[PDB]
RNA sequence: CGAUGUCGGCUCAUCACAUCCUGGGGCUGAAGUAGGUCCCAAGGGUAUGGCUGUUCGCCAUUUAAAGUGGUACGCGAGCUGGGUUUAGAACGUCGUGAGACAGUUCGGUCCCUAUCUGCCGUGGGCGCUGGAGAACUGAGGGGGGCUGCUCCUAGUACGAGAGGACCGGAGUGGACGCAUCACUGGUGUUCGGGUUGUCAUGCCAAUGGCACUGCCCGGUAGCUAAAUGCGGAAGAGAUAAGUGCUGAAAGCAUCUAAGCACGAAACUUGCCCCGAGAUGAGUUCUCCCUGACCCUUUAAGGGUCCUGAAGGAACGUUGAAGACGACGACGUUGAUAGGCCGGGUGUGUAAGCGCAGCGAUGCGUUGAGCUAACCGGUACUAAUGAACCGUGAGGCUUAACCU
RNA sequence: AAUUCCUUGUCGGGUAAGUUCCGACCUGCACGAAUGGCGUAAUGAUGGCCAGGCUGUCUCCACCCGAGACUCAGUGAAAU
RNA sequence: ACACAGGUGGUCAGGUAGAGAAUACCAAGGCGCUUGAGAGAACUCGGGUGAAGGAACUAGGCAAAAUGGUGCCGUAACUUC
RNA sequence: AGGACCGAACCGACUAAUGUUGAAAAAUUAGCGGAUGACUUGUGGCUGGGGGUGAAAGGCCAAUCAAACCGGGAGAUAGCU
């Protein structure tokens, strides 16, 4: 409709940057432990969503300890302040679950439209 | 999954009181033609309503 | 999360694999996600530990592969479930070390005493 | 149920469907009146009309695209050499569907498709 | 005290600064024309009559145009009522009519159920299909017993079996209103609210609140 | 006995109260926490597994609780076929033997297309007293009724200590139900891509057919739960057990005989839904039709000409509506569907050309090409003008306001 | 024990929990030596038990592809 | 019984992939199975795919799912070797 | 070499589902066993009813077998319906 995303579009924010999967972005997110809000740093290859609106979510993965942890954000949630993009990929797919399941096996780097 | 006893005749009519063939009751007359049609259909001549639509 | 699911063990002292008898509170209670406690037998035990092979105690889950949901819309999700072996009667961990991460939906009590000793959070 | 769904099914598998499709477009497009039943045809405008719209780009992936459709490259050159020249300027609405009677052997509604603007 | 008629839009979420990501629908609801005032005299009990919407003035029929053109004219979609025991309307209707609901907090809405249509026990009620593999001859998501053998002989007037599931009215209640937005005719409440996207709304403030 | 299918399990229930939990009280050898026993109460709830064919039982682990029964020891024209209870075979035992056993052991065909009652839904006809379009009141009828833990009251009252409340607030759960698809996901054989074997389009290139959609990798809309909102209460009226005030019969005593006040999840409400065929057929608002005659037993009508109104129906394009009817949107005064245009999405850098390399292949053009069911527009195609039904002021008696 | 009524005998193993199973004891109701006793590699669409993998068997179902069911036209039964 | 998914001896044996007379697509050749048209309810039949769990189902892993080929390494108790 | 191994033709019939007035008076679909031998199969012949034949089940002897079918004794008899 019309009525809906005209407050989608005033709730959007501009600063998201351009991500592809195979990325390993570091998304910088909003934690509560007491009284005090704290900025803590995740940092993971990307297997995304192109962007719905209002609802665009993006699913990074990250071996934490040896056990691989996969968290989707949604990219215009208050608690996601900043992501950076660090090192880019070159794959060729938009959905890399075969790629995120196995261990011990890395993406190339593309210089460049990655 | 059998009776148990005959159905009567009253009982068949009664069922087949909704066995009834409703008729068109309304037939559309053309306007190149003054031949009769079933409405929103050909006229069997290859004519719509505007023109000889079909050669055949 | 489930009666016979089979879950790894996070702390050192309780060992290796762990298969799930029952989930605790409520009357037919089907799932157990993160923080909550269950029943446990222990099918795989390492040598050392206090833990022995077939024992019951209890064991609060700090790791799911369907993972926790935030209020913000976001999931949490691991590969493999994982628990923390807990007393039966007093209902405190066990061993000394945490391996791996542990959720923030483990923030009372005696979860918090897990998160004192767990590595990431 | 089917909501918002589209698409009949026409009590045929889908390889039937697209192939009987296929020879329905092939068909309209050589002979430009074709008779068939109402939702063969209400689903032959929804075949069709792409086709033509595609013929109106002239280029040797246009022509390779529908040629992947219909399969017949007489049917690809009539297309994309008197069809859709001929509709350049037409939007939309190339096919034109009127109601005729019903089969004997069984009552079907037939309905003839036809292109907006015959040659004959 | 009294609602009024609205229309499903959707379905979107609201990003509050804590983060909190509320989950609201979305309803549109123009200005509600008062269109005849129920009294104790004339009729049995006290209500007031609304309009919403607009229609084409074709679909209109010489009774519709009748009843709209007595006391203020302006042609609406439907007709509905809501009761009223201490409040007085007028009968011409209301300018902007959703800042009624500025001040409520919970609300309590009403629309059709969408239709599932001719459904099974399984989908209809919570029934247990029975087993799949071992053995069960042509009895997979049947009913089961329907009945007690012969000292009732017969079937209960309850029993819940094979039917229509779907287009009734449901009434879901104790919703928050999370914005009321003036210019724009919109009310926001949380949670999943009957019906698909057009579907005639009523919103009323909650009773059990 | 010209046939009423047997135990147990699956699915589905419904009733009784001799109450397992929750609710309300009397007594206690009832300090508190906990109990024991008895009275009232059926509104809701009342496990998952190991063994056994098992009901049962023992056991493990929960729960507030894991009730006792009736219904052909409920339910085989609903399911199963482990048990029992045909024909094969064996062991122990009996018999000379054929054979036999409430013994044991391995294997062993479970049919029916629903006429009637009965329920679950959905229509057609007529009635409702002129004909229609709607909005309703509510006599009835259903649905729902469960409850744990933590904190404050308060380590307070009570108690030597140990321990530890009633009463009253608040948060968060388990089971269940209703709705929904915004989030997380599933499917998505109508969207895109990779790839194998073969055949064809004259051949390279590029495509298509078949091999479960050939095999996969993702995926839009819809549908969905595992996902997300909400909900069973608060509050009245009358009460059960119980507790009383006043008060004689019976100078006292007594809840009772007169009078009066409390008292439960049970009853009637309150919350949600169906509901005027509620023949007792209801109320309100609006719209529409106010012409000539002829024949005639005249508790009354019949026929002709002129007129067909409001509205409905038929037909077509159709829908988050639907088995068919029904319901809803629209019918050129139009966005009802298809097409077209723009986006969004989803795949993931199309074809052709050029460069590098011996070649597979890589790179530029290029986030390119294609894209459904989605969103916003656009009369290009189909929704033709008619035609059909429905009439012409709507009975009698009695009474009020007029006249 | 294809044999044992009491019997789910008693003890041990396996399981959180084992009337079945495996290993023992002998109290053989009512084993036993060509009506063959005991053992055994290989074999078995043979009977019982456990484990890995695997999964809609199941927790608990959800969607989809087709053939019927449903509507229309032609023909047109049956038990009772 | 039927223009009936059953039964019926021998002979020939093309291409690609393949050990093959398996199997997939095809040659020569023969067919589209003698009721159709719509719609896309429950329910039944035959299949496809499933979050998390993985036999908790059940008389019983019934049924489905799973592994599957060639070359090489490597292989236990027992044994009539 | 082998009543040897895997596996199509061929022969068989262990499990499940479907069908049960069936497509069929025992089949189909998906798996299953043997597949150089006590194999399988075509043509003709022989064994006859208290009889034949049987790697034995009261199995088979023309959809029929603890005594086939056909005709006769025969309108057996029936204290039963």
């Amino acid at each position: 409709s019309n009525i809906i995303k005209q407050l989608e579009q005033e709730q959007m924010k501009q600063d998201v940057p351009s991500f592809r999967p195979g990325d390993t972005v570091e998304v910088k997110v909003w934690v509560v432990e007491g009284s005090k809000k704290r900025l803590q740093a995740f940092e993971g290859v990307v297997i995304a969503i192109r962007n719905r609106g209002l609802h665009s979510a993006f699913t990074v993965r990250k071996i934490s300890n040896g056990e691989g942890v996969e968290r989707v954000f949604q990219t215009h949630s208050p608690v996601v302040d900043s992501i950076s993009v660090k090192r880019r990929g070159a794959v060729r797919k938009a959905k890399l679950y075969y790629l995120r399941e196995r261990t011990g096996k890395a993406a190339r780097i593309k210089e460049r439209l990655n | 999954a059998v009776q148990q006893n005959k159905p009567t005749r009253s009982k068949r009519g009664m069922r087949r009181s909704h066995d009834a063939l409703t008729a068109v009751t309304s037939l559309s007359v053309d306007k190149t033609s003054g031949e009769k049609h079933l409405r929103h259909h050909i006229t069997a001549d290859g004519y719509y309503r505007g023109r000889k639509v079909i050669a055949k | 999360i489930q009666e016979q699911t089979m879950l790894n063990v996070a702390d050192n002292s309780g060992a290796r694999r762990v298969m799930c008898i029952k989930v605790l509170g409520g009357s037919h209670r089907r799932y157990a996600g993160v923080g909550d406690i269950i029943k446990i037998t222990i099918k795989e035990a390492i040598p050392r530990g206090k833990v022995k092979k077939g024992d019951v105690l209890k064991a609060v889950v700090v790791r799911t592969k369907k993972g926790v949901r935030r209020p913000d819309g976001s999931v949490i999700r691991f590969d493999g479930n994982a628990c923390v072996l807990l007393n039966n009667n007093s209902e405190q961990p066990i061993g000394t070390r945490i391996f791996g991460p542990v959720t923030r939906e483990l923030r009372s009590e005696k979860f918090m005493k897990i998160i004192s000793l767990a590595p990431e959070v | 149920m089917r909501h918002r769904k589209s698409g009949r099914q026409l009590n045929r598998n889908s390889s039937h469907r697209q192939a009987m499709f296929r020879n329905m477009a092939g068909s309209l497009v050589r002979h430009e009146i074709i008779k068939t039943t109402l939702p063969k045809a209400k689903e032959l405008r929804r075949v069709v009309e792409p086709l033509i719209t595609l013929a109106k780009t002239d280029s040797v992936a246009n022509r390779r695209l529908a040629f992947a459709r219909t399969r017949d490259n007489e049917i690809v050159a009539k297309l994309f050499n008197e069809l859709g020249p001929r509709f350049a300027s037409r939007a939309g609405g190339y096919t034109r569907i009127l109601k005729c009677g019903f089969r004997a052997g069984d009552n079907a509604p037939m309905a003839y498709i036809e292109l907006v603007d015959r040659s004959e | 005290m009294i609602g009024l008629v609205g229309k499903k839009v959707g379905m979107t979420r609201i990003f509050t600064e804590d983060g909190v990501s509320i989950p609201v629908t979305v309803i549109e609801v123009e200005a509600n024309r008062v269109t005849q005032v129920k009294d104790l005299a004339n009729d049995g009990y006290r209500a007031i009559q609304v309009t919403t919407g607009a229609k084409k003035a074709n679909r209109v029929t010489k009774p519709e145009a009748g009843h709209f053109a007595k006391a203020g004219v302006e042609a609406g979609r439907g007709l509905w009522e809501f009761r009223l025991a201490e409040g007085e309307e007028f009968t011409v209707g209301q300018s902007i009519s959703v800042e009624l609901f500025a001040d409520v907090k919970k609300v309590d809405v009403t629309g059709t159920s969408k239709g599932k249509g001719f459904a099974g026990t399984v989908k209809r009620w919570n029934f247990r299909t029975q087993d799949a593999t071992h053995g069960n001859s042509l009895s997979h998501r049947v009913p089961g017993s329907i009945g007690q053998n012969q000292t009732p002989g017969k079937v209960f007037k309850g029993k819940k079996m094979a039917g229509q599931m779907g287009n009734e009215r449901v009434t879901v209640q104790s919703l928050d209103v999370v914005r009321v937005d003036a210019e724009r005719n919109l009310l926001l409440v949380k949670g999943a609210v009957p019906g698909a996207t057009g579907s005639d709304l009523i919103v009323k403030p909650a009773v059990k609140a």
